[PDB]
């Protein structure tokens, strides 16, 4: 309960400080993702 | 995030390559279909000509 409350109030801390930072390049990277699936989907309709 | 960059630009490459052979292949058959469907209309024309001919004669 100790380390439950010092352990987690870091992690929701460093969480929170990366999600602030990384929550921006997930969408930055998520959004880049959803482009293969469509430069795919394209590219076999060229193909065939 | 820079690799997945570099990673997206390869296939939009190669959607134009495919971009270019299509059209490319479409464009010879074009010329095809024209160059034959004058001669189909020079063969049905001397074709109404004969067919005319042959009653005037008769």
């Amino acid at each position: 309960r100790t380390s439950m409350k010092i352990q987690f109030k870091t992690a929701m801390p460093p969480t929170e400080v990366l999600l602030e930072s990384i929550q921006s390049k997930v969408e930055s990277i998520e959004q880049l993702q959803r482009k293969l699936q469509h430069v795919q989907p394209l590219e076999q309709q060229n193909n065939e | 995030d820079s690799y997945l960059k570099h990673q997206e630009i390869v296939l939009d490459t190669l959607l134009p390559q495919t971009v270019s052979n299509q059209w490319r292949i479409n464009n010879d058959y074009i010329r095809q279909t024209c160059t034959i469907v004058e001669e189909m209309n020079i063969q049905q024309r001397k074709q109404i000509n004969d067919l005319e001919i042959y009653r005037k004669r008769l």
